[PDB]
């Protein structure tokens, strides 16, 4: 699952869980 | 015999969204709410879920002064890019069925395609709901959708929908 940069660039995580860890 | 209803009607929702379960108000006294078997501290005919957490998922029931409890209503909280929402997962032949390819944080979804049993049913450039006016037993099957959020392609978890007589 590919996510946009901002999901990781920004301070707070705005993207779905599937993007993290 | 009472009955719980949702507003919006979506049993499946995103982490953080809001939903309100209503105990069939007809025929005042009190209303008992059961979440996962446990009695909730709510007394109104309408239980308000706010900023939905995974924890909020589960079985819900309400009890009035009609002795018997209401039929169970299952609510599920997801956290993905697109979530296929259904007006109901068990439809009675003849009634309407509404499907919505819902996007995370309401963000825009383009190139929306709804599939059934692996087959692409409809395409829409701008996100659009799919509406089955007269449900048929043929309309049963596993549905899902795909779309594009933030320029990237995403697929939704599949959902089994059954149309009985
Ligand atoms: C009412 O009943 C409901 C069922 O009818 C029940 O729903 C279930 O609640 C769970 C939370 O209470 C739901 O979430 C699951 O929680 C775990 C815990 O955070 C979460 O991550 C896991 O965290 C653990 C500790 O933090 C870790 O040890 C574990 O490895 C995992 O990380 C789950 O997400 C996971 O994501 C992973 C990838 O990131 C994936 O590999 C895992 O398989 C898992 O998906 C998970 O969300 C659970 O989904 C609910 N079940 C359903 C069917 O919805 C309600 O909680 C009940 N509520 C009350 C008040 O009784
Ligand atoms: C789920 O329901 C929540 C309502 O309980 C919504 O969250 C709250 O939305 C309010 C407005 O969006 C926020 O409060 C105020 O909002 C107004 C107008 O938007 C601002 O002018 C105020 O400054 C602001 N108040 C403060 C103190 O900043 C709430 O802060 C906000 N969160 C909570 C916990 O109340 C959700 O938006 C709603 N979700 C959906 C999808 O409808
Ligand atoms: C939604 O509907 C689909 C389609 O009917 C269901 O898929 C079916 O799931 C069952 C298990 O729940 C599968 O049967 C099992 O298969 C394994 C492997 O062969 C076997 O070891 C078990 O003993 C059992 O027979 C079945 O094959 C599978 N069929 C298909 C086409 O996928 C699905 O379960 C439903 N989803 C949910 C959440 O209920
Ligand atoms: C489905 O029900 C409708 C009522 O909205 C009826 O008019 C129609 O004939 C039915 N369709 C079929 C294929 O039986």
């Amino acid at each position: 699952v590919q996510c946009p940069h901002f999901c990781y660039e920004l301070d707070y995580e705005l993207c779905p869980d599937v993007c993290y860890v | 015999k009472p009955k719980v209803s949702l507003n919006p009607p979506w049993n499946r929702i995103f982490k953080g969204e809001n939903v309100t379960l209503t105990c069939n108000g007809n025929n005042v006294s009190s209303t008992k709410w059961f979440h996962n078997g446990s009695l909730s501290e709510e007394t109104n005919s309408s239980l308000n879920i706010v900023n939905a957490k995974f924890e909020d998922s589960g079985e819900y029931k309400c009890q009035h002064q009609q002795v018997n409890e209401s039929e169970p209503v299952y609510l599920e909280v997801f956290s993905d890019w697109l979530l296929l929402q259904a007006s109901a997962e068990v439809v009675m032949e003849g009634q309407p069925l509404f499907l919505r390819c819902h996007g995370w944080r309401n963000w825009d979804v383009y190139k929306v395609i709804y599939y059934k049993d692996g087959e692409a049913l409809k395409y829409w450039y701008e996100n659009h709901n799919i509406s089955i006016t007269n449900a048929t037993v043929e309309d049963s099957g596993t549905y899902y959708c795909t779309g594009k959020v933030w320029q990237l392609d995403y697929e939704s978890e599949p959902l089994n929908i059954t149309v009985i007589k």
